RNA sequence: CAGAGUGUAGCUUAAAAGCACCCAACUUACACUUAGGAGAUUCAAUUGACGCUCUGA
RNA sequence: ACCUCGGAGCAGAACCCAACCUCCGAGCAGUACAUGCUAAGACUUCACCAGUCAAAGCGAACCUCAAUUGAUCCA
């Protein structure tokens, strides 16, 4: 016997060049098929979401793990002396500027 | 992405008396490190007597000879069997 | 006569107002990139650099024993450098920093000394929040 | 193994919350937030409420 | 005591200074040997190959 | 479909035949450094930056160092705070100029004031605004000082043996941008003293509008080979003082090169109002800071699984409306 | 003792740098980290004259 | 023999995809006791129900874990 689990419907919900508002989920995954980049967050599922209004872009950026997170550090240590890991990152490149000074009155 | 020219950019898996004796062992280890040889392991084996080990693998005859000479140049040695003298030490090889 | 939108285009304007956007993410990668300015200390053999950086990567302010004015007259050296930087910061008007060291670095005495020096100078190593709404 | 228990605040009375604890061990006392009082306050265990 | 500590630090420094020189000397010696070996192999190659091969074994 | 890489892939050269011979970064610091270096480098795959971004002297120095060491003998180290003023002075003398460029770049003076093109402020300019008796509030390059403290014109020194001292606000207040407001204009100066040199435009204080942000004034100093004419009375009319330094630099400053800079931050204060009223003769403009409104999607007919808050997001506004009864 | 290549501390499309290296402490030891340590343009006005490497006698 | 839930293959590269197809497992633990209030904006196991993520704000500091669960009325 065994289990028949339903499809999980995970993956990218927003592709490069899409206009993504603050809060929109960008990509859902188990493990990191993509990582959070500029203005992109991570939920408890590892799901990536936009932190600002703007455009999604994908990039392959050098990956440095946090010192406190042990396993990654170990892996890094293991690598040979000219090696760099690299990983894919999702950014939102913000469109509308946060601020505009308007004239209230002439006092 | 697979079909993109940046395919395997993330790929990483493919890249990955007693006191005196102790001191001597340490020195030997250091020397090994310097000369670029695999130091596998070291032991703390049991008047009194005390033994120390420095397990080594892979070294060419000339280089090996040089290493031996340096080691020679106290206590004792034991690895052809190459013993010498000035607790105990035993640098077991695997050339 | 006055326009509706006066556009003050001072680069550091929205930083001092505490309104400009910090880069929020990079929650896997280190160090976090959410800061207006970052105190990057770079130690080597011989000389110890200290910097003040933006999101852009532009080094605004610095202090090092390579710069030869402070090579005249090590933990002490580091402290001195920090002090110098603090003075520099004051002149520039960078009174706020983020300092995100490795744990070992944080533990270290030299770093602590540097921090102390900075504090003395009058430069906080925390930096205020973005202020939304 | 684990019991469900109700915990009653001394200050800010009426507010009760449900928590876990091992069946073998001590009656539970805990600092926790009362939104009535709007301060942290000691709760004390009182009556187990199902076991599991 | 303070004086003793001061003395001790100095002594340590001296020791450190000594050790590095010795290390350097050792390295130099090693290098010399290596050079000799390099020379020797070449010479062997030039002269008679069988002998060289034997030496290598 | 397998496309080949456009340029060379990373991690190609270092894998090699064997892995057990290499050095590996046993530390993290080294790895971090490497990563940083990589980041600094360009690459072909977009990437972050695409989307977002004497001998004698030396000998002397060495000797001095040696002397210092001897003096120490070290013991002190085994806790000496060092004189800071001296260090500062040294910096000013030597690499201060070098430093200044970076700050200027950061602050966008070269891009706005000079339309591009960087230059080193070689000659050290030392301005200070008098506040009572002492201390004189010094205008270090980058500093925040209030327009109350900047109500009267400052004292200036530089220790240089002719000059033209200028002072301009870079933002372009009130009227349309790509404009600047000069605050004074000192000309044909002999040596260190302001009183000896001529003045075309006299000193106004800074006058930054309320809640307009922070403004960046800039003192400029140039080298005079030849004495030159310039161009308007003790005036407080605003349409005269609107002038951009780029054009000026171009169509005139040809026997001239800028050698001294200092920039200075400004905010609202109680003197600003006075300035607006007394001499400028107009109502002061109030500047808030308005953010763009909250988004919300389109109004859906049957919201479905949203809360009862759905309807509060689309409403003008709050009070209870009574249609027709 | 005649020629050629030259000649920044171990080493560099460094320009007094960064990598290497040494001592102590943590380490069985190594490793990491933290404190410290030491080092250089061979010398006189691009030219000449001292030091190596190499080839002759 | 099985009947609910989850992970891997079939299903090699956005999701989705069966069989009394092939293989692993779950029906819990552990740490907390601000596992406090609320709230823009999204995802969703192809319906609905159930699930999920979550900026800001107000309160405070200075969650781990794959599955680890069950409607209504009634008590
Ligand atoms: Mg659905
Ligand atoms: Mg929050």
């Amino acid at each position: 016997l065994g289990g028949k689990s339903s499809g999980r419907r995970q993956g990218i919900k927003k592709m490069e060049g899409h206009y993504v508002h603050a809060g929109n989920i960008i990509a859902t995954q188990r493990h990191f098929r993509w990582h959070p980049g500029a203005h992109v967050g991570v939920g408890k599922n590892k799901c990536l979401y936009a932190l600002e209004e703007g455009i999604v872009r994908y990039t392959k950026e050098v990956y440095v793990p946090h010192p406190r997170n042990t396993e990654a550090v170990d892996l890094i240590t293991r690598l040979p002396k000219g090696a760099v890991l690299y990983k894919t990152f999702v950014h939102v490149v913000p469109a509308k500027p946060e601020g505009t000074f308007k004239l209230v009155a002439m006092l | 992405y697979k079909t993109k020219p940046t395919h395997g950019i993330g790929k990483y898996k493919h890249l990955i008396d007693m006191t005196l004796a102790e001191s001597y062992a340490q020195y030997v280890h250091n020397l090994c490190n310097s000369l670029s040889i695999k130091v596998e392991e070291s032991y703390a084996m049991p008047l009194t007597t005390h033994e120390r080990v420095v397990q080594i693998s892979g070294l060419s005859a000339t280089f090996a000879e040089i290493f031996l000479e340096i080691i020679q140049s106290g206590v004792r040695l034991s690895v052809x069997x190459x013993x010498x003298x000035x607790x105990x030490x035993x640098x077991x090889x695997x050339x | 006569a006055v326009a509706p939108e006066f556009t003050n285009r001072n680069p550091r304007n929205l930083e001092l107002l505490s309104v400009a956007r910090k880069e929020r993410g990079w929650r896997t990668v280190f160090p976090s990139r959410e800061f207006w300015h970052r105190l990057r200390v770079i130690r080597t053999q011989h000389h110890v650099e200290a910097l003040v950086e933006h999101q852009n990567g532009k080094v605004v302010v610095s202090a090092s024993t390579r710069e030869w004015a402070i090579k005249k007259h090590n933990v002490v050296a580091c402290e001195s450098i920090g002090r110098v930087l603090a003075q520099r910061c004051l002149e520039a008007g960078i009174n706020f920093m983020v300092y995100q060291p490795t744990p070992w670095e944080a533990a270290s005495d030299s770093m602590k000394r540097l921090q102390s020096a900075m504090t003395e100078g009058g430069v906080v190593l925390r930096e205020p929040q973005r202020i939304y709404e | 193994k684990n019991i469900l228990v109700r915990m009653v605040s001394e200050a800010g009375t009426g507010f009760c919350f449900n928590t876990k604890r091992n069946r073998l061990r001590e009656k539970l006392t805990l600092l926790h937030y009362d939104p009535v009082v709007k301060q942290r306050v000691l709760f004390v265990e009182k009556k187990k409420i199902r076991s599991l | 005591t303070f004086e003793e500590t001061e003395r001790r630090a100095l002594l340590l420094k001296k020791w450190s200074l000594y050790k590095q020189q010795e290390r350097k000397m050792e390295r130099d010696t090693i290098r010399a040997m290596l050079e000799a070996q390099q020379e020797a192999l070449e010479e062997l190659q030039l002269e008679s190959p069988k002998l060289h091969a034997e030496a290598i074994k | 479909r397998r496309t080949p890489p456009l340029g060379p892939m990373p991690n190609s050269d270092i894998d090699l035949s064997n892995l057990e011979r290499l050095e590996k970064y046993r530390s993290f610091d080294r790895y971090r450094r490497r990563a940083e270096q990589e980041a600094q480098a360009p690459h072909w795959w977009r990437t972050y930056r695409e989307y977002f971004g004497r001998t004698q002297q030396l000998l002397e120095r060495k000797q001095a160092i040696q002397e210092l060491r001897a003096n120490v003998e070290e013991r002190a180290a085994r806790t000496a705070s060092v004189p800071l003023d001296a260090v500062r002075a040294e910096w000013e003398r030597t690499c201060g100029p070098y430093h200044k460029q970076r700050l200027a770049e950061y602050y966008g003076l070269y891009r706005d004031l000079f339309h591009g093109a960087t230059f080193v402020p070689r000659v050290p300019l030392h301005v200070a605004y008098a506040v009572g008796e002492d201390d004189l509030m010094p205008v270090y390059c980058g500093n925040e000082v209030t327009p109350t403290e900047a109500a009267q014109a400052p004292e200036v020194t530089y220790e240089a043996e002719l000059w033209t001292l200028l002072l301009t606000s870079l933002d372009g207040h009130l009227l349309e941008p790509d404009a600047e407001y000069l605050h004074w204009l000192l000309t044909n100066i002999p040596g260190n003293r302001v009183a000896e040199g001529q003045v075309t435009c006299p000193y106004l204080p800074p006058f930054p509008a309320r809640g307009s942000g922070i403004h960046r004034l800039a003192f400029l100093l140039f080298k005079q080979d030849q004495p030159i004419d310039f161009s308007p009375s003790p005036c407080y009319q605003l349409a005269q003082r609107t002038f951009r330094t780029f054009d000026f630099y171009k169509k005139h400053q040809e026997t001239m090169t800028p050698a001294g800079l200092s920039f200075f931050q400004c905010r609202w204060d109680d003197s600003v109002t006075y300035i607006f009223h007394q001499l400028l003769d107009m109502r002061e403009p109030v500047f808030e800071f308005v953010r763009p409104p909250p988004y919300h999607p389109k109004q859906k007919r049957f919201p479905h699984r949203q809360p009862l808050r759905y309807l509060d997001r689309y409403r003008d506004s709050h009070e209870p409306t009574y249609g027709i009864y």
